[PDB]
């Protein structure tokens, strides 16, 4: 195992050279997305029983 | 009455229990009657390269049944100037017999194991994949599943009566074959104490039953009842050698040579499978209704083949020294010493040491172990020299009991006159043929229920060749319409039946469901095993129904009147019983059953998405 | 020594990752959105019951039409559905019974499966013939395919039990690049929607992520006590759900390279097998084995509804691509189709 850790020593060194934005922020893009398609998103917002291919026809 | 196929989906089970068993090579087919058959109606027709190698094997096969010389010198001439005469030294060894104008029968036997060679593999192969192996299994099923009842027989007259039971004549409902029926009471087997006779006589009458000899009255099955026990035997509707003997008087020496011949080879027969049959005597000889005879009554019989038996057992007349000696041990010895009694009695009527007509059994002992031979001096020379030979105290001389066996008898000079081929093939002419309408013909002189539990039995090669000879090829071919009727009734319609190909399917096939848990009622249906459920369809559609094998826990057999079933206990609690068409199916989806359900158990629990925790 | 120096500086490597992941952690999304409102009471009821399956319902996945879902049953076939006829527009019978996954390319051409066969298989729906056949075997696996993906009708992209993914040239038929990085059987695997990035979730109880051309890891999530049986992108390419064996789901975020949240109850004590995201984001539903789907608020972590309808466990689940609908199929055998 001379070639595993030197893999995961490589690999480790890939994984920690990112640009890592934070959470507070992360969370927010997530909630300005969620907000923003909102619209547009069938199982938030009850669309009436025309606009349903499975409710009537 | 009549024999039913299965239907050629069998094939798809019955691969796999032959399979299971080893017998799905050249060998083992090629070896089976209705194997061979189906072989070659494969070559000759629907394969080009094979048409000359099979052609080839059956005029050699042919020509191992051509009785005069003449015959084998021309057809060995045509053979080798033939448009089918691809090897070296087969015409080497070939030649050389040309050259020196000579013809066995076995003069071709080297082709044999070398055209066998050429037929294994691709053209094998061709037919394995071919229609005609489908019918080879179809058949197959319906030996595996043989269960006989009185019913079964068609029982005509009594031809023999014992001590223990009686002996009928019957012929066989589904091929139309004739037979023999012995019949054994219970009742008087336990007030009279002979629970092992009985027993004894079905033993070895298995033993001695194959390889077709003309000798021998030998078992095709065995079965019995509440009351009766049965064996079904060869024909023999001619009376016993001790009713003629009664009847005829004495024999001639030409017509005893005849009946020598024969039993000779009967017993040839007995002793190339290690049986000495100890009670040769003129009530257990048989004849056919040509004259041609058979030995029978095997319940004092035993086999050789491990230990050489020691007890006083025959009768008191025709026992070999070595027999009526305790602690003394005999193997086939003792038939070649019986044949002389035996025979001595045809020509004298009485065994040689029973004199004076005496019922003291002590003295009729004593005269067999210590007096010797006093043959009249109006035998023979060919013939003194013979039952010198047989009636030798001493095994080291007696004749047959030498090396060679039989041939040592066949050689001597008594029988100097016969082509032994032409005797084997009963082609000689017997000088006693019995006459039609006769009583008595072979009479004799005048908890439990546990010691018969294993007692029915089935011979394959027996069963075999009673179907070629009779309902084969006309079943086949009323076979072979109702399938291309319905293989044009699938290709016409648009639809073909292939819900197996393809994909990853076990085996197939039908068998009968209750799902009616209260009321005990049965349905019919067409199972589908794959490796992790059984699907079942019904009438013309694709599979609706299944069970897991994740869900069943335990697949025993219970007994319900008369139906032998499977019962799946299914989780739950609940109970799903099976009942399969055959024994051979029940065996076998038992085996698939249980080696799916505990082998998808075993699977199930290494694969985190399908197990239960 | 060499194995020492090499396994703990890659603690030294690990550390410094978990450093830089709490450096980020400011917040909770939990707080950062303890004010916004609840999604309410959502009730969904059962709208299509599509019952033709025979045994256990394992995997399904939904055509770019919005319309067409192929599903994968212990019964061994694909049914290509119609879920507003409730019909089926191809049944393909299979090679391979074992079958536990399947998809869908996004050209309404092709579809992919497999299973235990440790093969990843395509058919053709545009033959000559007017019929499904198959153009491609894709093999080269060793242990049992749990998740695929078409990128496009050339090149798709597969995982399995012997722990890695891989993508395919499929007009040469060969693996075109190959993905190893995790330690326990490898269960889902999800796209991005440019579809130059995937991501993978273990039996490790970990998830990873991948660059399609370049043929190398970026970044990998844990958290989760047990098996993560389930994973689905959030629809805008940066972050994602899974499910879990210890009663919970988790969200987990791309640039902020950690956990965000986990969905849980004293009540529930069984499983999780699938996730999907509405087409915003907003809502998490997640299916379990004590029969239920628990539809979670993805953002407040409360248990948003229940849809109990099947009598055994809940085994897969999809949304459509335009939002309208929520398939799931069960241990009952039967698929049911909510909003
Ligand atoms: O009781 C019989 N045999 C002695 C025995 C058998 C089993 C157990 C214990 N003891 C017996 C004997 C005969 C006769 C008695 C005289 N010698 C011939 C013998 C057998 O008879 C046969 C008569 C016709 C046959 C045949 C055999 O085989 C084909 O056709 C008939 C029925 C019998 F039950
Ligand atoms: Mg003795």
């Amino acid at each position: 195992s001379i070639a595993q850790a030197r893999k995961l020593v490589e690999q480790l060194k890939m994984e920690a050279n990112i640009d890592r934005i934070k959470v507070s922020k992360a969370a927010a893009d997530l909630m300005a997305y969620c907000e923003a398609h909102a619209k547009e998103d069938p199982l938030l917002t009850p669309v009436p029983a025309s606009e349903n291919p499975f409710r009537e026809k | 009455k009549k024999i039913l196929l299965p239907e050629p989906s069998i094939r798809s089970v019955m691969q796999k229990y032959l399979e299971d068993r080893g017998e799905v090579t050249f060998e083992k087919i090629f070896s089976q009657k209705l194997g061979y058959l189906l072989f070659r109606d494969f070559c000759l027709n629907h394969l080009e390269e094979a048409r000359p190698l099979v052609e080839f094997y059956e005029e050699i096969k042919k020509y191992e049944k051509l009785e005069t010389e003449e015959e084998r010198v021309a057809r060995s001439r045509e053979i080798f100037d033939s448009y089918i005469m691809f090897s070296k030294s087969a015409t080497e060894h070939v030649q050389g017999h040309l050259g020196k104008k000579q013809v066995p029968p076995d003069l071709f036997q080297p082709y044999i194991e070398e055209i066998c060679q050429n037929l294994r593999g691709d053209v094998f192969q061709k037919f394995i994949e071919s229609d005609k192996f489908t019918r080879f299994c179809q058949w197959k099923n319906v030996e595996l599943n043989i269960h006989l009842t009185m019913n079964d027989f068609s029982v005509h007259r009594i031809i023999g009566r014992g001590g223990f039971g009686e002996v009928y004549g019957c012929r066989k409902a589904d091929t139309g074959k004739m037979y023999a029926m012995k019949c054994l009471d219970k009742k008087r087997i336990k007030m009279k104490q002979g629970e092992t006779l009985a027993l004894n006589e079905r033993i070895m009458l298995s033993l001695v039953s194959t390889g077709d000899c003309p000798f021998i009255v030998c078992m095709s099955y065995a079965f019995h009842t509440p009351d009766k026990l049965s064996f079904i035997l060869d024909l023999m509707n001619g009376g016993d050698l001790h009713y003629h003997l009664s009847q005829h008087g004495v024999f001639s020496e030409a017509d005893m040579r005849f009946y020598a011949a024969e039993i000779i080879l009967g017993l040839e027969h007995m002793h190339n499978r290690f049986v000495v049959y100890r009670d040769l005597k003129p009530a257990n000889i048989l004849l056919d209704e040509h004259g041609h005879v058979r030995i029978s009554d095997l319940g004092l019989a035993c086999d050789f083949s491990k230990k050489k038996p020691h007890a006083s057992v025959g009768t008191h007349g025709y026992m070999a020294p070595e027999v009526l000696q305790k602690g003394v041990a005999y193997d086939s010895s003792a038939d070649w010493f019986s044949l002389g009694c035996m025979l001595f009695k045809l020509l004298r009527g009485h065994s040689p040491f029973r004199q004076h007509k005496t019922k003291d059994k002590h003295e009729i002992d004593r005269m067999t172990l210590t007096m010797a031979v006093e043959l009249p001096d109006s035998f023979s020379p060919e013939l003194r020299s013979l039952l010198e030979g047989l009636l030798q105290r001493d095994v080291n001389r007696r004749l047959g009991c030498l090396g060679r066996g039989a041939q040592e008898v066949k050689e001597s000079p008594f029988f100097r006159s016969l082509d032994w081929q032409m005797v084997f093939l009963q082609k000689y002419p017997p000088p006693l043929i019995p006459p039609r309408g006769e009583v008595n013909a072979a009479d004799a002189f005048d908890s439990d229920q546990e010691l018969y539990r294993n007692f029915p039995l089935t011979i394959s090669e027996r069963w075999q060749q009673e179907v070629a000879e009779t309902v084969f090829d006309t079943i086949n071919a009323e076979t072979d319409r109702l399938e291309a009727r319905k293989k044009a009734k699938n290709k016409q319609l648009g639809h073909e039946e292939d819900y197996a190909l393809g994909k990853d399917c076990i085996m197939h096939g039908y068998m009968s469901k209750m799902g009616n848990p209260f009321l005990t009622q049965w349905q019919r249906r067409y199972f589908y095993l794959f490796p992790n459920r059984l699907e079942w369809r019904g009438e013309g559609e694709a599979p609706q129904s299944l069970l897991t094998m994740e869900e069943i826990q335990s697949v025993e057999e219970t007994q319900i009147k008369e139906r032998k079933c499977l019962l799946l206990k299914i989780r739950g609690g609940k109970q799903f019983i099976l009942q399969c068409d055959s024994d051979p199916e029940l065996v076998q989806w038992k085996k698939e059953l249980r080696d799916a359900y505990r082998e998808a158990q075993q699977l199930v629990q290494r694969v985190p998405k399908m197990k239960n925790k | 020594s060499e194995l020492d120096q090499l396994r703990q500086e890659a603690e030294q490597l690990k550390n410094q990752i978990r450093d830089a992941r709490k450096a980020c952690a400011d917040a909770t999304l939990s707080q950062i959105t303890n004010n916004i409102d609840p999604v309410g009471r959502i009730q969904m009821r059962t709208r299509r019951t599509l019952r033709g399956h025979l045994a256990k319902i394992y995997a399904m996945h939904w055509g770019t039409d919005s319309r067409l879902l192929v599903s994968a049953s212990q019964d061994g076939k694909l049914i290509i559905w119609d879920s507003y006829t409730t019909n089926k527009v191809h049944a393909i019978p299979l090679r391979s019974s074992w079958v536990m996954t399947c998809a869908y390319a996004p050209s309404g051409n092709y579809v992919a499966c497999g299973g235990l066969d440790n093969i990843c298989s395509i058919y053709n729906l545009k033959t000559r013939e007017g019929n499904v056949r198959v153009s491609r075997e894709l093999a080269g696996h060793t242990g049992y395919l749990s998740c695929c993906r078409f990128l496009d009708d050339n090149q798709i992209v597969t995982s399995s039990g012997d722990t890695t993914c891989a993508l395919w040239d499929i007009e040469t038929g060969q693996q075109t690049t190959t993905f190893t990085g995790h330690t326990g059987d490898v269960m889902s695997l999800s796209l991005a929607p440019d579809t130059r990035l995937f991501v993978s979730g273990a039996c490790d109880a970990s998830a990873k992520l991948w660059d399609v051309r370049e043929g190398m890891c970026r970044q990998t999530f844990t958290g989760h006590e047990s098996d993560i049986n389930a994973i689905c992108f959030f629809p805008n390419g940066n972050a994602f759900a899974t499910g879990s064996d210890d009663a919970t789901c988790r969200l987990f975020d791309l640039r902020a390279d950690q956990e965000l949240m986990t969905y849980s109850h004293d009540n529930i004590i069984c499983g999780i097998t699938s996730v999907s995201f509405s087409k915003s984001g907003r809502l998490l539903l997640a299916g379990y084995d004590d029969f239920n789907c628990n539809v979670w608020d993805a953002l407040k972590a409360d248990r948003a509804g229940v849809l109990a309808g099947h009598d055994n466990r809940v085994s897969c689940l999809g949304v459509t691509d335009d939002g309208m609908a929520v398939a799931t199929g069960s241990w009952d055998s039967f698929l049911k189709i909510w909003n």
